[PDB]
């Protein structure tokens, strides 16, 4: 919901931001909050509602 | 000339110019740039070609 820039790839030889953050759809209304869950130690999916 | 007959090994000898730290032979400085994509090897063949 916010990037996270990882580091840096190369495009043809010029060093590069490359950056992790959600496909436009699953970022929009708060309703969306859920789509995101969150292996926790024992292996479950947690959700954020949880 | 002593220097060479020697190996494949190539050993010059020479006397520092009159102003160290300055514009030494009458001579030119050329640098080939880059300008796209082009790669190492790409220059590497302008670079040889010219």
């Amino acid at each position: 919901w916010g990037g996270s820039y990882v580091n840096d790839f190369i495009d043809r030889g010029r060093v590069k931001k490359v950056y992790v953050m959600s496909e436009a759809k699953y970022r929009m209304l708060p309703d969306d909050i859920g789509d995101w869950y969150v292996r926790a130690a024992d292996g479950q999916m947690v959700p954020f509602s949880a | 000339r002593a220097f060479s007959q020697i190996k494949d090994a190539m050993v010059f000898a020479f006397n520092l110019p009159a102003i160290v730290e300055l514009g030494t032979a009458t001579g030119f400085d050329f640098e080939l740039i880059d300008q796209a994509g082009l790669g190492h090897e790409k220059l590497t063949q302008a670079r040889n070609q010219l």
